[PDB]
Order: structure tokens, then C-alpha cells, then sequence
């Protein structure tokens, strides 16, 4: 389980030096991904590591796609 | 854009190109064309030598501890791309090359301007380089696996159709890259909310025939201009002169306190 | 600029639809709200100038030390007092300007973003504010949905200074 | 953007005053128009195909080098961008008929279309003799008297009309 | 504008450079040569009229919608304006080949003709079809053997061919 | 950005000979000169918000078409940004002051400065004077002679103040 | 981009007709043609490295002005940016020979290649210098009859020069 | 353009207001000065032709690819032209000394320049080298202690080094 | 570029007419002409080494003074004379090209236009190029056509110098 290094911005904050796992299922087609390029290659238990600094922002964008956050680990 | 434009405005390999997607299981060279293609879009088109890379950054995406957009991300906040795009040049053009580089399009609105500005003295570099990577833009363009490429050229929803016209001054061409602190091009369309006539490969230049003087180059002057003589009919004016008559056309320009636009070869 | 009618458009246009039937009763309750919205205006721009000194007086009275200590941010001279005054009117007429858009968005764009940065650069209490809105609201004699509007668009300003 | 009361709104605070009552009976009366306002919009969206694909037909027809091989409308690529343009400013024009003020169709839209457009060397003239067949439409549409109630759409009529001919203005 | 001889010269002078012994015996050989050279420019230009006229026949002939009301080469002036562009065309392909470099064609002629022809909906590809038509109607004048010495001139039709092809290219 | 120490070397490398003896002497003066350089960034930094505030409020005073409805820095957003550039401007002086060298100055915070507040209508020279009001207020704070080592800080005066001349001077 | 084939396809298209009896032997003619123009792209591909560093050598030897301390190839990182636009050309020389088409060439080697030197301040003249030297070499290499089947090559080697060439006027 | 005068002139106009004390005062103290501005004018003006010459000559021995074939600066007539622009870039440095006032040196001098030289291919950083030359050749000249009524003249040369500061950013 | 083709093509040019019996007979002239010319550039350029040292040795000769005066203008030192070769050798170049061209037009464009601002910037005189110029007339060993067109250039580029 490596990435907290790259994952972790440069600024020191002890904070922000924090990532976490999160565990993501069930990524859907739905209103909100209508206009995405890309396309949904998995909809099982997808693993997204997240530093603390912006644990605010990747779950929105969980919540909005329909992706349910099924479990947070520390890294 | 079709080819019939694309070749006058000199985007056929923009309109040609193929979004990168780093799919699961992915061999050795998958990963290595994926890492020369964040490098070659995130930092601008740039030769970029051997100890300018991310080593760590691109083993972690190598042995999936990452994703793509993590490795753009460690990418736009390196050392790296500090020094050839923000410690060195203007906060406008700095975030301009940032829309080009992370969203691939130009900035629409000197709102985005102000955004970004604010972001950057409240938060710092880090919080203004993960605004364009965590936005709501990046993740329905690119999401997690796809290397950004640049849109500007291209129809996107709710999109300003100053974006187009605004992407060939942000994107010069296939063999430029972002390497020279410069200032922006789009400050001033940018604060008036106006658009500035598009001149890429083939559209700018005009005919000669005999008009033109001894060596046959004709110079475009775009110049904002206002009554000091005769009557001005328009705020906005181009002229077109000989070489030989460059220096002359400058100097009576300068005398009426006309502001020179820009000059380019027709 | 948050009104009805503009996000019923910034939202179509982000989904790059033709406005239906959703942006349609959008503007309906625009058009349900204005003429309160317009009357709640007028009410307060013909009562502007009571308004305004009262609100300032108020603040002096539940902060007294505000007119004795000197300092620039203070009012214990004319200008501090003509400068409180201002500030007060300020957030008065935009309120108005609120009402007569059906948003928040004068507030916004005007008063709401960077009051922060101002108020401590400036060491201007929020709590002064916070009076004078409470005061308007107690004292505009609004009722109905004039008075709903505009004790929500001066309970958002109450809420940003809090 | 800014909307008909937003646009009074901002006008006021750069004179620093507040809205005069000869301003808030302006949009008294903006506001007692509205269900019009509201009806002209619905009708150009409940017939927007088939205004774009009318215009584009007789465009063609009126304007055969477009379509003829080499033109600028030929190849299914050129022609679904040309629809595409049409359905798009038909809907920023509805936009603007929505807000009753032009700035969304002239920011968001029109502004950077013409240098768009001779970049890509899309003609201007053809785009606003386009344009021009949609205004005729969509008025015919708005102003169609069956199945509504009866009442003065003028001043709507009108002001649609002026943003159409914004667009075409611009596009050429 | 540079010919045969000074855009050799030119190359040398950015290189400071003397012409090498290769360099000389290329223009030696391409002053052999100039005799045949100034007789496809003699045959060229003393069939001028009839190259254009039989081209622009031919190219009408072919493509009607050119001429029908409405077309692009329908009313007077701008029929007048398509062969007066096509005599343009074959002037300075004429130019070109007398010279021995399409510096000329392409610096006074094809440099911007085809934003031009973009911004007036110009056609080009059927200006070049015209261009491609006056391509072997010239091609068969210079090569006509009656009336002149008998030799190849195998490399001059080539040369005044990508020269006709060259401007082909630009408007298109 | 350069300092004081990779300027000479920038400037060497480019001539391609090492530091001459003369500019060795001139950058170790530099150097003895470094602790009073470190004071005066030290000072300015810690009255930074201080200096900022009191040369806004005197701007204000002197300019009151600045703050009146209107004016460039009324509502909250607009005279946030200009306190913000006020800020900002007092920043990488002290960045210039802390490299002996304007170029981070330069390159961050006056390239392209005057065209934006041209594009923007931001007054120029009303930034010019706000910048001066900063300058004497900095000057005063780094000639404070209490609780301080004594000696001559005329040079890094000189230099702050050219700093802050520098930036009113690219304003305007 | 266009390959030999659709670059007549694409000049069809434009005129909407099939292609003729003409341009379908000119093409079985460039199809006989194809083994010697694999042959071509391959001998230049294995010897890549030594064309870049042997035209490196001769520029930089020619122009001694480019690698002293100053020079536009002075310092590693510039020297190896050098090499790498050297290398770069070379390659997209050698794709135009594989298309049998100069498209490559202008939509992604030379396009805007002119404004990044005059940008960063790089000779023009020298990179054409530079393409030159590898224009030779190259061409040498193809020519070679050793270890291959015996036959004309002129046409291939006047295409390929004629890719060289006008890469070198690109930036000239 | 505006002089030192006319610059806060127009600054209260704008205002609407009166120069105050405080701007009276130091207009009085430029006047105290107005006798080493004139003699730098002077001095600048009688060694104009040696400081050009010898910046140029400086540049060119530092910058070598400048006058190499194929350089910017090779061949008379742009070696002409380029000794032109060192002219004009130091008179007009020369006008704003005189006037106390950069406008002169940016509106009729600096105005397009950049854009210019990038249109001509003229290397930009070349001429700022060059700029910098003549500015410290000037610099000196007016320092010159020798037959001149002594005194401070440290802001006149701080304000002339300005003025060269602004042309060799303009240009590069 | 004034040569015989081009020049022909510019005042066909801007009458708009085709090349007419007149710009024939200007391309048979440049025929009859260009043989000797390129044997003319050829003889010059393998002599060229010899040719630009004996011009600078006859300057030398000529004007001793340049040799033994200090100063940037003068070939006192190495640096000097190579300044000078370089000189000499630009205009034994430039001369062989317009024996290609078959016209003054490489002297005009690459050397005459703006030669005279040249010399007086750095105070070289014209008259050490008029003798190197005058000792290549004597020693091109050219003959007939070849030494007349190329004895018009070099006596071009005196009368300019002069
Ligand atoms: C010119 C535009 C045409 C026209 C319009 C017109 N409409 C009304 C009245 C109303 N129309 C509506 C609209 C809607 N109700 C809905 O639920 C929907 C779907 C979301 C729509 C579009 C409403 C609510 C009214 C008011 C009640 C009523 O039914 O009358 C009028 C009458 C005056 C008014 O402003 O209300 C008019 C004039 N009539 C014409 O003659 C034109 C062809
Ligand atoms: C291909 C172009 C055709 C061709 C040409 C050809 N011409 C000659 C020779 C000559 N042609 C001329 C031309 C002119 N003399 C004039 O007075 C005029 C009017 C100004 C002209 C145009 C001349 C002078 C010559 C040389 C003398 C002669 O008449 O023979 C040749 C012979 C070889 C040579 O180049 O000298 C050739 C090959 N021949 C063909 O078969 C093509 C159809
Ligand atoms: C000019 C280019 C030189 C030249 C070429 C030449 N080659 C052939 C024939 C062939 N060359 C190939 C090529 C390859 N076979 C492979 O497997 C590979 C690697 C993938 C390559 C590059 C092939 C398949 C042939 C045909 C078989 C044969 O050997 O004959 C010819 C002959 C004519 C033809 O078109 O086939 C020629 C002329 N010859 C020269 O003298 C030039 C130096
Ligand atoms: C810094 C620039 C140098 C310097 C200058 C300096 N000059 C003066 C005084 C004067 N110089 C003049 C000039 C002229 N008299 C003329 O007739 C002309 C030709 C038109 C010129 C250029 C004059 C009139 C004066 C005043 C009388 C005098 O001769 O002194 C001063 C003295 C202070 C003053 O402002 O009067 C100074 C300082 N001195 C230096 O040390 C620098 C090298
Ligand atoms: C070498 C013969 C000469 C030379 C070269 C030189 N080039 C650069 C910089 C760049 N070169 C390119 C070109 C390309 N990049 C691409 O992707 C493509 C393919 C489409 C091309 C043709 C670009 C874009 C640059 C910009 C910078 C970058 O790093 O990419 C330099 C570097 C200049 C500098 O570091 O400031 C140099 C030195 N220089 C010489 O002196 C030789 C004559
Ligand atoms: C009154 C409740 C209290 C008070 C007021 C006071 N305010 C200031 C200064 C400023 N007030 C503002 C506020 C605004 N400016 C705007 O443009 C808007 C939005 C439209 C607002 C809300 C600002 C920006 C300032 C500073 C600049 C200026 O002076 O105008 C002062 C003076 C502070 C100073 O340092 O000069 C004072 C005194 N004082 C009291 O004691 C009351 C309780
Ligand atoms: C149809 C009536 C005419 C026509 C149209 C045409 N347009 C394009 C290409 C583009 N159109 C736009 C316009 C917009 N994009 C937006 O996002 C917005 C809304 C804010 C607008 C108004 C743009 C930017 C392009 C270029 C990018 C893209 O194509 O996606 C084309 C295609 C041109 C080509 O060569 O591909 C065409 C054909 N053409 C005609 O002949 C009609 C008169
Ligand atoms: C004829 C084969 C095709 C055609 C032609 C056509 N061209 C124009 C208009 C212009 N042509 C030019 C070109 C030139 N002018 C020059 O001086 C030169 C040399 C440098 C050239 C090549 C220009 C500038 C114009 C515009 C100005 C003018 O009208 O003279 C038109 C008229 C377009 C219009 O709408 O007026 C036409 C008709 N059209 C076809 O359909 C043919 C395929
Ligand atoms: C205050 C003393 C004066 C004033 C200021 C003012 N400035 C702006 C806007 C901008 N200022 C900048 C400058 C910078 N931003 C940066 O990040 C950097 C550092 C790297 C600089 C130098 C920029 C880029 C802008 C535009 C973007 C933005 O809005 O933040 C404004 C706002 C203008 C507007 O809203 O249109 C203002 C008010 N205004 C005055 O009247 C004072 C004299
Ligand atoms: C010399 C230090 C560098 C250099 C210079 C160079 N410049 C040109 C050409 C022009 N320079 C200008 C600039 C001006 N003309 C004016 O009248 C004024 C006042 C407003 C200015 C500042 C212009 C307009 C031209 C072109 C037109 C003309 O020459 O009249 C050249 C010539 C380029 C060419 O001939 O193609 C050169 C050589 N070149 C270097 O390498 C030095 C770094
Ligand atoms: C030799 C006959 C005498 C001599 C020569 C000398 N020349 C210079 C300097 C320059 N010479 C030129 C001339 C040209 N440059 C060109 O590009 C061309 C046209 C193609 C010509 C004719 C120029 C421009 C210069 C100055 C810039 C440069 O150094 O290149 C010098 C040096 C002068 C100085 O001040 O550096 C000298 C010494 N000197 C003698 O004594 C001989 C008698």
C-alpha cells in the first residue's frame, strides 16, 4: 500500500499529512455522468486513495456519480 | 474540427488525437505512453530531460498506487512545473496555462480570472493547482484514467463560444510548446469580454499581388485606436503594409497615440 | 449573480438542454414572488434614511464603547459616524436591490464576498452589522411576503457576518 | 448572466441609489408580462426541431452550394455541426427570451461566433439567412393564436425578435 | 521573388557559403534547358485566351451549379471576376515558369488567395478543377510537336505541371 | 527568479569566465550587508498587515472616488482584491529585499500588472499612490532605531525604496 | 493527416466525383513503388542516431558560434534539446517518406515550429543547416546498393529531398 | 505624451482636483533638479554615436550568431537597420529623460516593438543585451565627474537606468 | 533581387500582362550570359583563398597604417585582420553570386544597401575596400564575357564605396 508520498501536497501540514482508502461500489450510469467522455469500467469495489486535505472534495464526487462509500481505511 | 478548417487553422493533429486511457491490467508500454503523454500535455509541449522526472510519482502509477489523475496532479504541483510555469511568470498567464494544460481549453471569463486569484492568495499553489483537478470540468472530461488533452477546438456543453477563438491563443500550434515568463495574450479579451480575430497557420495570411513592396511581405497591424487629421470610424483597426513601409506606418501610428495590438506576418 | 430566472438558465445550459417545464415553474414562482419582492423595496427605499439612523444609533447603544474610544474603526468622531452610516445604507440597498432581483445575488456579488477580508483588515466588528441588520428587521413594518424575503435576505447577510 | 430586474440591479449600485419607483413600476410591469414571456418560451422549445430542421431545409434549398460536395454543409460531420449551431443558437435565443435580458445569448453564445466562424470559414450570411428563417418560425409559432388565451404578445414578440436579430448580426 | 539562379544563391548566402561545383553544373544544366523553358512560356502565353476559355467552358459544363442563378460564377461580374482569376492563375503559373521557382506564384499569387476565397465563398475546389483544366489544356500546347525543333521536354512539362498542381493546392 | 548571487552568475555563465576578483569583493559586501537585509524584511513582515491597512485608509482618504459607489475599489469583492494587491505588492518587495534582486518582483508581480489594471480600469495611478504610502511607512518601520543594533542601513533604504519605486513606477 | 491515397481521396471528395481512370494508375504505379519506399524508411530508421550526431557534429563544427558559452547550444540542456529537434525531424522526415505524403510534416513538425524558435530565440537558419546535413547523409543511405536488391530509387530519393527541404525551409 | 509636469496633470484631472502641497513641492523639487537632467540629456546626447557603436560591438562579440551568415544581424542592410534600432531605442531613452516621463519612450518607441521583432524573427533578447549595453556605457558617461559642477546627480541615473530597463523589457 | 528573370516578371507584373516577345528576349540575353557567369563564379570561388589574403595584403600594402595603429576599427592585431578577411572574403562571395544571378542584385540586397551607415558606425574606410575590390579586377584572371560581367560587379561595388 504505497502512495502517501506522492498523494500528500508538499505543504507540511500535519493534517494533511494523512490519506486514507476508500472503498467505492456500484458506480452507475446516471443523470449526473450524462455528458462524461470517459466511460465506467468498473461498478464493483473500486479502491481510491484520498489524502486528508481533500477527503471534502472525493466523496461529493462519490456522492454525486452514485458511488457508495462502503468503507474507510487508514493507509 | 473537419479537415477543410483544421488544415487552414492548423489543429488536424488536435482533431486526429485519441483520448489516453490507462486501462486496468495495462502492460509496461501502456504505462509508458501514458507517462509521455501526462508530461507532454500537463507540461506544455516541453523537452523534458531525463532529471526533470518524476521518478517516484510515475512508480506509483506504474505499480498502481495511483491513478492518472493523481499522477497529473503530482505532475502540476512538481518542482517542475513551479519553475517553467508559475515562479517565473504573471498570475493571469499562469492560470491560462493551467486551463490549457489541466482542462485543455482557455479561461472564458475574467470571473475565472478572479477565481483562482483569490484562491491562490488564500490557499496557495496547492489549493489553486487541485481546483482545476478536483473540478467538476475534470472529472466528466477526463475522470480518473484519461489523460487531459487539450478541448478548445472541439463543441463542449456549457461552454462560451469565446473558448473556440480563445484556444488558438493559448495553442500556437503542434511543434510549440509553453517555454518562454511571458505574459498573457488574453488579458485584455479577457477583463473587456471580447474575442480577437483568429490568426493560425494559413488564416493569417492575405494577398500580395503587386501591392506588396520590394521582398513581398505584407504585415498585419491590429491597433486600438481613438480620434487625436481625418475622422475615425472604428475604435478597432488593421492595417496592412509593406515591409518597407513598417517603419513608417509604426511611427505614425505612435504619433496618434493609437495602442498597437499586435503585428504578424500576412 | 443568484437569481431564478439565471440558474434556471446556468443550470440548462450546464446540461446543455432547452429550458422545459422544471425552469418553466422556476419562473413562476419568480413571477409569484416579484410584485412582493418589488413592494418590500419600495417600503424600505421610502424608509431608507429612518432605517439607516436608527440602525446606527441602535449599534451605539447596545456597543457604547463604539462612540467614545478613539481609533479609525470607531465612531466616537463624525467620520467615524458618517462611515457607519454609509455601511448601514449599503446594506440596506442591497437588500433592496435582493428583493428586486429574488435572489441573494446582489448580496453576493456586492456585499457578502470579501466583507470578511474588510471587516478584519479594517478591525470592524461583525456584531455592529449584526445589530443593524437585527434592528431593519425589527423596524421595516414588512408584512407577509414582502416581510418573509426580506428577513431571509437579511438573515443570509446575519448568517455571513456570524 | 444578468436577467431584466438583475440588470436594473447592477446599473443602480454603480450609481450607488436605490431602484427609483419610475424603475420598480418598469419591472411591475416586466413581472405582469411574465406568463407571456413564459408561454413564447415554451412554445419555440416544443417546436425547436422542427424550426431547425425547417430552416435548415429551405437554407439548403435556397442555398445549394452548401450541401453540394465541397461545401461547407457537406459530409455528415459538417452537417451535424451545421444543426447543431442552429439548435444551439435557437436555444440561447430562448434563453435570453427567459431571462429577459440578452447578456446570456450575446456572453455565452454570441460573442466570439463571428471569428469563430471565419476561422473556421463557415459563411456568416448563409448562418444568419438561417437564423433569419428561425425568427420567422418561432414568431409564427409564438404568435400562433390557437389553443392559448387571448392577449397582446407584441412587446415579447418584438423583443425575441431583436435577439434573433442579434444573433444574426453577430454570426455575419 | 526569387528564381532558378538566386534561390540558390540565397541558400548559399545563409550558409555563407560559395556554390559548390554540383550546384553550378545544376544551373548549367538548367541554362541548357532554357531555350525549351522559354518556348512552353511562348506556347502558354500565345494560347492564353483560348487555355481559360476552354477551361471555364469546360469546368461550367461540368459543374452547372456554378452558373445557375444563384451560383458562385452566375451575373456578370462575378463571371467576369472567375476568369479574370483564372487568367490570374495562369499568369503567374506562366510567371513561375520563367522564372524556374514558384517564389513568385506563391508569394504575389497563392499566399492568402485561399482566406480570400474562403471569406467570399469562393469555391476552391472547383477553382481547382478550372486550375486542373487549364493544367493539360496547357500541358498539351507546350507538348505539341508541329512547328518547332524536336527535343524531350520531359522536365519542363514536369516543372509548369507542379507548378499548375501548386496552385491547385492553395485554392483547394 | 535570480538573487543577488546567481544574477552575477547568470550573467558569467552566459560570458563563459569565472567571477572576476572585483565581483567576488562585490557580493561578499553583499554579504556583509546581510544581517540589516534580514531586519528590514524581518520589520516590514511583521507591520506588514499594519502598513497594508493605514496606506489603504490614507489612499481611501485622499481618493474618496475610489470607495464611492462606483468608484473601482466600492463593494466588498472589489476592495477586498485591492487590499489583496496592496498585499501583494508589499510581498514581493520584501521577496526583492530578501533575494537583493528584482526579479521575482519583476516576473510575479509587475509583468503585465499595468495592462491588466488598464484592461481591468483599475486606476493606475491611484495604485501608484497607494504604493508610496506603503514606501514611507516601511521606510520609517526599517529606520526604527529602538531595539535594534545600531549602524547604517542607508544602502538597503535605498534599495527598499528603489523597490517600492520599481513597483509604483510599473503600476502607473 | 493524408497518406498518398487520401490525399487524392480527399481532392475527390472536395469535388465530389470518383476518382478517374488517371489517378487510380497513378496510384497502382505508386503501390509498385512501395517496397523500395519501405526500403527507404527502414535504412533511414537504422541509422538514425548516426545521422543526428554526425549532422550535430558537422552544424556545430560549421557554426562553432551555437556551443560556445552564450551559444543557442551551449549548456546541456539546450545541447540536448538541440539533438532532440534534429532527432525529431529525421523522424518526421522518415513518416512523410512512409505516407508518401508532406502532411505529417505541416500539421505536427512544422507547425508553429518557426514561431518557437523565434520565441525561445533559437537560429532558424542553423536548425535549416542542421536539416540539411541530414538531408545528405540520409540520402546517402538510401542510395546505398549495397545489401539490397538492385533498382531505381530516383523518385523516392526526390521525395525524401524534397521532405528534407521543405523541413529546412521552415525554419530558414 | 506627458512629461514630468503634464504626468500629474493628468492624475488630477481625473481626480478633479487641485495639485496639492505635497505634489507642488516635489514639482519644485524636479525643478531644483532640472540642471543635471539637462546636462545627462546633454551628455547622453554628444556621446550618442559611441555608445551605440560601442554597445554594438560589445553584443556582437558576445552574441556571435548575431553577425554569422544566417544571423539576424548579418548582411548590411540588417546590420544597418539593427544599428538603427540601437539609435531609436536611445534617443527616445534620451526624450524620456528630457521630459522626466516614460510615455514618450512607450508610446512611440515601445509601443508594438516585441510583436514586431517576433514578426521579423529579430531576436528579441538580443536587442534587451544590447539595451543594457548602452545603458550602462550612459550611465557612466553621465557619472563622469570630469568638468562638470559637482553634485549628487544618483536619482537622475537611477531614473535614466529606468528608462533603459523599460526599453530592454519591452523588447525581450 | 534585381536580376533579369525577376526584374522581367515585376514589370510584367504590374501591368498585369504575360510575358510578352520583350521578357523573352531578357531571358535569351541571361542565356547567352549565364555560361560565362557560372564558369566566372566558379574560377573565383577556386581562387578564392589566394584572391581574399592578396586583397588584404594589398590593403595592407596600400595603407600600412591599419596594420600598426591601435584601435577597434584597424587590423593591428589578429582579431583585426581576421575582421578584415571576413570582409574581403564576404565581398569575393557575394560578387560570385551575382555572377550566378546574372545582376547586381546579391550585392544590392546583401552588402551595398546600408554598406555606407556600416563604414561610418565603425569608422572603416571605403577606401581599403576599393583597393582589395581593385586587386581582385587585377587578379581574377578571368577573360572575355566572364571577366566583363564580373569586372561590372567589382566596379559596382567601387562606385558604391566611392
Ligand atoms: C403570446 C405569448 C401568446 C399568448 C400568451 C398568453 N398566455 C396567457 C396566460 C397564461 N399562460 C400560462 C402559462 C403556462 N401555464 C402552465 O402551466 C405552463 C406550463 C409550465 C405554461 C406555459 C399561464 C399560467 C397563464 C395565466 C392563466 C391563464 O391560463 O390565462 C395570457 C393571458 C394573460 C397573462 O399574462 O396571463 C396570454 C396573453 N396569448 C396570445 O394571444 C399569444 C398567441
Ligand atoms: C518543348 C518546350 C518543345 C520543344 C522545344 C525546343 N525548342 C528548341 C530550340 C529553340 N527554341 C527557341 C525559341 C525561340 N526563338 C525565338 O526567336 C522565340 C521568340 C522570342 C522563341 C520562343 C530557340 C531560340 C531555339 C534554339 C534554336 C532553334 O530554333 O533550334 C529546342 C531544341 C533544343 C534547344 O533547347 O535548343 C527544343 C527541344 N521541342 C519539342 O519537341 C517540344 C514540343
Ligand atoms: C532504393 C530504395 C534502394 C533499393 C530498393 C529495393 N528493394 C527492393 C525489394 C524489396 N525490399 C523489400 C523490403 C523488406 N523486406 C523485409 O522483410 C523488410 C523488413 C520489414 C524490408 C524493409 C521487399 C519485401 C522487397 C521485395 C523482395 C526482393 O528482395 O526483391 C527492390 C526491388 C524491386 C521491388 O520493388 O521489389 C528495390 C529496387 N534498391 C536499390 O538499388 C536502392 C539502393
Ligand atoms: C550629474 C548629471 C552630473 C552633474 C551635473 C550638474 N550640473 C550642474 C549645473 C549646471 N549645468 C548646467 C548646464 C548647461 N549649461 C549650458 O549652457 C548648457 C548647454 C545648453 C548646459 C548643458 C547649468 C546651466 C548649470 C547651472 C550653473 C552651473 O554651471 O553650475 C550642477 C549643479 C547643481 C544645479 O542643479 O545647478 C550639477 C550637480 N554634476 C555631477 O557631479 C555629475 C557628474
Ligand atoms: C538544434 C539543431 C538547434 C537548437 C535547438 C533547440 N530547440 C529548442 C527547443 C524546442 N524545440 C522544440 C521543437 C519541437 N518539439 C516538438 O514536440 C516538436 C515536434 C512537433 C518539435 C519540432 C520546442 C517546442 C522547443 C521548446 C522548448 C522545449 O523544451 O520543448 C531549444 C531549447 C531552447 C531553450 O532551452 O531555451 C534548443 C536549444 N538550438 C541551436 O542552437 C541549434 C541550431
Ligand atoms: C457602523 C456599523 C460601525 C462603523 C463603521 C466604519 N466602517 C468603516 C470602513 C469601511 N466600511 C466598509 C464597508 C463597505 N464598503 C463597501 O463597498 C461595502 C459593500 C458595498 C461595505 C459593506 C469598508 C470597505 C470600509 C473601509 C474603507 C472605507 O473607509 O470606506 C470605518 C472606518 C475604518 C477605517 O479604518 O477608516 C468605520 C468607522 N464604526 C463604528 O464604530 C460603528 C459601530
Ligand atoms: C449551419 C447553419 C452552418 C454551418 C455550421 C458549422 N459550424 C461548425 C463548427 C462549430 N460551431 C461552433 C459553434 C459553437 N460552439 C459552441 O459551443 C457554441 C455555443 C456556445 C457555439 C455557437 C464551433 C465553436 C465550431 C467549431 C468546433 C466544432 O466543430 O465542434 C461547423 C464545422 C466546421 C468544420 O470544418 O468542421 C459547421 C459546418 N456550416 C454551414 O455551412 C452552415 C451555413
Ligand atoms: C473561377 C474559376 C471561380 C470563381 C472566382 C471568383 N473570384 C472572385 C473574387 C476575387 N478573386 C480574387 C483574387 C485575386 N485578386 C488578385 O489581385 C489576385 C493576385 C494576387 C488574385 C488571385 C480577389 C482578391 C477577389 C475579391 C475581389 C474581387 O471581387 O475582385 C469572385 C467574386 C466573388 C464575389 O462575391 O464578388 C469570383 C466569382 N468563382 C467560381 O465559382 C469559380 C469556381
Ligand atoms: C487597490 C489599491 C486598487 C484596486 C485594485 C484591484 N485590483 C483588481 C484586480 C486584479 N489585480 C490583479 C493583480 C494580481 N493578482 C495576482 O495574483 C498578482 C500576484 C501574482 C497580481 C499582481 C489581477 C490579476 C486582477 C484581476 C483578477 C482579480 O479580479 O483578482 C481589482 C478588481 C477589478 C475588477 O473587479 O474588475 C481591483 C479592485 N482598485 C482600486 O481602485 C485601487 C486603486
Ligand atoms: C539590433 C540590436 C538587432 C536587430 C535588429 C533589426 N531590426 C530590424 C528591423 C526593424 N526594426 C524596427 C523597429 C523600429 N522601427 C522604427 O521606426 C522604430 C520606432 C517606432 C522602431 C523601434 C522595424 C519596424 C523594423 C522593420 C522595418 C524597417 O527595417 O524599416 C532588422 C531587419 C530585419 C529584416 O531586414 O528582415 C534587424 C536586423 N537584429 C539583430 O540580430 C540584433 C539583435
Ligand atoms: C579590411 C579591409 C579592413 C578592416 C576591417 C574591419 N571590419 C570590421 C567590422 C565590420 N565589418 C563589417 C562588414 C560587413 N558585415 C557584413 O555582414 C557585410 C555584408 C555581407 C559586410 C561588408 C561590419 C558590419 C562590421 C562591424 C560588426 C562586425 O564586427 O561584424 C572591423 C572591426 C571594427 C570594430 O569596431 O570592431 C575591422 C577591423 N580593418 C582594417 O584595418 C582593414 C584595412
Amino acid at each position: 500500500m504505497l502512495g502517501q508520498s506522492s498523494l500528500v501536497g508538499y505543504s507540511n501540514t500535519q493534517a494533511a499529512n494523512r490519506v486514507f482508502v476508500y472503498e467505492v461500489s456500484g458506480l452507475r450510469q446516471t443523470d449526473a455522468n450524462e455528458n462524461s467522455a470517459h466511460d465506467i469500467r468498473r461498478s464493483g469495489s473500486v479502491f481510491i486513495k484520498v489524502p486528508y486535505a481533500r477527503m471534502n472534495d472525493e466523496m461529493r464526487r462519490i456522492s454525486r456519480l452514485g458511488g457508495t462509500i462502503v468503507n474507510i481505511r487508514p493507509y | 474540427t473537419s479537415l477543410v478548417s483544421a488544415q487552414r487553422l492548423g489543429i488536424v493533429a488536435v482533431d486526429e488525437a485519441i483520448p489516453l486511457e490507462l486501462r486496468s491490467r495495462s502492460t509496461e508500454e501502456e504505462v509508458d505512453a501514458v507517462i509521455l503523454a501526462v508530461y507532454r500535455q500537463v507540461l506544455g509541449n516541453d523537452h523534458l530531460m531525463s532529471q526533470e522526472r518524476l521518478t517516484s510519482a510515475e512508480s506509483l502509477l506504474r505499480g498502481r498506487e495511483i491513478s492518472v489523475r493523481d499522477f497529473v496532479r503530482a505532475v502540476a504541483l512538481s518542482e517542475v512545473y513551479r519553475q517553467k510555469f508559475f515562479h517565473s511568470n504573471p498570475q493571469n498567464r499562469f492560470i491560462e496555462l493551467n486551463y490549457k494544460h489541466l482542462l485543455g481549453r482557455a479561461p472564458y471569463d475574467q470571473s475565472e480570472i478572479a477565481f483562482h486569484t483569490d484562491l491562490y492568495h488564500q490557499g496557495g499553489y496547492e489549493a489553486e493547482i487541485n481546483s482545476y483537478i478536483d473540478s467538476v470540468e475534470y472529472t466528466e472530461n477526463f475522470g480518473d484514467w484519461v489523460v487531459p488533452y487539450f478541448r478548445g477546438f472541439a463543441t463542449q456543453r456549457n461552454q462560451k463560444t469565446v473558448g473556440f477563438s480563445r484556444s488558438f491563443q493559448v495553442y500556437r500550434g503542434y511543434a510549440t510548446s509553453d517555454r518562454s515568463g511571458s505574459r498573457s495574450r488574453l488579458t485584455r479579451e479577457l477583463a473587456r469580454n471580447t474575442a480577437s480575430p483568429v490568426y493560425a497557420g494559413s488564416t493569417a495570411e492575405s494577398l500580395r499581388g503587386t501591392s506588396a513592396g520590394s521582398r513581398n511581405q505584407m504585415y498585419r497591424l491590429q491597433v486600438i485606436q481613438g480620434a487625436a487629421g481625418t475622422r475615425v470610424r472604428r475604435g478597432k483597426a488593421e492595417y496592412l503594409v509593406s515591409y518597407d513601409n513598417l517603419s513608417a506606418k509604426l511611427q505614425q501610428i505612435n504619433r496618434q497615440g493609437d495602442t498597437v495590438t499586435m503585428i504578424s506576418l500576412a | 449573480m443568484k437569481t431564478p430566472l439565471t440558474e434556471a438558465v446556468s443550470t440548462a445550459d450546464s446540461q446543455g438542454r432547452f429550458l422545459s417545464s422544471t425552469e418553466l415553474q422556476i419562473a413562476f414562482g419568480r413571477l409569484r414572488q416579484a410584485n412582493a419582492g418589488l413592494q418590500a423595496a419600495k417600503a424600505l427605499t421610502d424608509n431608507a434614511q429612518s432605517l439607516v439612523n436608527g440602525a446606527a444609533q441602535a449599534v451605539y447603544n447596545k456597543f457604547p464603547y463604539t462612540t467614545q474610544t478613539q481609533g479609525n474603526n470607531f465612531a466616537a468622531d463624525q467620520r467615524g459616524k458618517d462611515k457607519c452610516a454609509r455601511d448601514i445604507g449599503y446594506y440596506l440597498r442591497i437588500v433592496t436591490y435582493c428583493l428586486v432581483a429574488g435572489g441573494t445575488g446582489p448580496l453576493d456579488e456586492y456585499l457578502i464576498a470579501g466583507i470578511d477580508e474588510i471587516n478584519r483588515t479594517f478591525d470592524l466588528s461583525p456584531s455592529w452589522y449584526v445589530e443593524a441588520l437585527k434592528y431593519i428587521k425589527a423596524n421595516h413594518g414588512l408584512s407577509g411576503d414582502a416581510r418573509d424575503e426580506a428577513n431571509s435576505y437579511l438573515d443570509y447577510a446575519i448568517n455571513a457576518l456570524s | 448572466m444578468f436577467d431584466v430586474f438583475t440588470r436594473v440591479v447592477s446599473q443602480a449600485d454603480a450609481r450607488g441609489e436605490y431602484l427609483s419607483g419610475s424603475q420598480l413600476d418598469a419591472l411591475s410591469a416586466t413581472v405582469a408580462e411574465g406568463n407571456k414571456r413564459i408561454d413564447s418560451v415554451n412554445r419555440i422549445t416544443g417546436n425547436a426541431s422542427a424550426i431547425v430542421s425547417n430552416a435548415a431545409r429551405a437554407l439548403f434549398a435556397e442555398q445549394p452550394q452548401l450541401i453540394q460536395p465541397g461545401g461547407n454543409a457537406y459530409t455528415s460531420r459538417r452537417m451535424a455541426a451545421c444543426l447543431r449551431d442552429m439548435e444551439i443558437i435557437l436555444r440561447y435565443v430562448t434563453y435570453a427570451t427567459f431571462t429577459g435580458d440578452a447578456s446570456v445569448l450575446e456572453d455565452r453564445c454570441l460573442n466570439g461566433l463571428r471569428e469563430t466562424y471565419v476561422a473556421l470559414g463557415v459563411p456568416g450570411a448563409s448562418v444568419a439567412a438561417g437564423v433569419q428563417k428561425m425568427k420567422e418560425a418561432a414568431l409564427d409559432i409564438v404568435n400562433d393564436p390557437n389553443g392559448i388565451t387571448r392577449g397582446d404578445c407584441s412587446a415579447i414578440v418584438a423583443e425575441i425578435a431583436g435577439y434573433f436579430d442579434r444573433a444574426a448580426a453577430a454570426v455575419a
